[PDB]
């Protein structure tokens, strides 16, 4: 995120880091329950990638993080890689996350919910802070 | 990428308005947000856009695509979760 | 869902 700021540690407990086998962070995701993570289809996740829950400082070795294996990658069949429409993938975890103060689920909306233009929301992540 | 998790508040746009920036790239299953002095950027992809309603945070967007230079005066584009949640529900149900 | 045990701040 450009021109954001550092989060209170553990205050976005659904936020996970998707890392490849070399430990490189390449995308974010959100837990929606102990067994499932929602992310973007264009992240190109494979079952050799890892979901990391409970992390704040990716430079720290003292956090009690959970490195969770991915059993299967459900890319929404409606996803269009040419227009990037319907950009959503579900990850089914091999073993459930253990929910704690720093690891828990985000809510999902009803299909009919209205989130109007002008509403302030929040985005989080470990993306670049300067391009 | 920054070592520590970042956050930013940012407003939702209407699609109509977002099309002033991105034109026909904007589909119904997309929602735009930002153009407010902040921007999602490479490595944020796939994470949450959440809005607080009735005291709880709800996933309204998934970081999807935007300005190649993470321009803070251009809206970012997010997968619109209301358009996708019936699929999520279906998928969890069957697996 | 949706309610962090550790409350986010601005």
């Amino acid at each position: 995120i450009v021109n954001g700021e550092e989060a209170v540690p553990g205050s976005w407990p659904w936020q996970v880091s998707l890392q490849d086998k070399t430990g490189f962070h390449f995308c974010g995701g959100s837990l929606i329950n102990e067994n499932w993570v929602v992310t973007a289809a264009h992240c190109g996740v494979t079952t050799s990638d890892v979901v990391v829950a409970g992390e704040f400082d990716q430079g720290s070795s003292s956090e009690k993080i959970q490195k969770l294996k991915i059993a299967k990658v459900f890319k929404n069949s409606k996803y269009n890689s040419l227009t990037i429409n319907n950009d959503i993938t579900l990850l089914k975890l091999s073993t459930a996350a253990s929910f704690s103060q720093t690891v828990s689920a985000v809510c999902l909306p009803s299909a009919s919910d209205d989130f109007a233009a002008g509403t302030t929301c929040v985005t989080t992540g470990w993306g670049l802070t300067r391009y | 990428t920054p070592d520590r998790l970042q956050q930013a508040s940012l407003p939702l746009l209407s699609n109509t308005n977002c099309k002033k920036y991105w034109g026909t790239k904007i589909k119904d299953a997309m929602i735009c947000a930002g153009a407010s002095g902040v921007s999602s950027c490479m490595g944020d992809s796939g994470g949450p856009l959440v809005c607080k309603k009735n005291g709880a945070w709800t996933l309204v967007g998934i970081v999807s695509w935007g300005s190649s230079t993470c321009s803070t005066s251009t809206p970012g584009v997010y997968a619109r979760v209301t358009a996708l949640v019936n699929w999520v529900q279906q998928t969890l149900a069957a697996n | 869902c949706g309610v962090p045990a550790i409350q986010p701040v601005l």
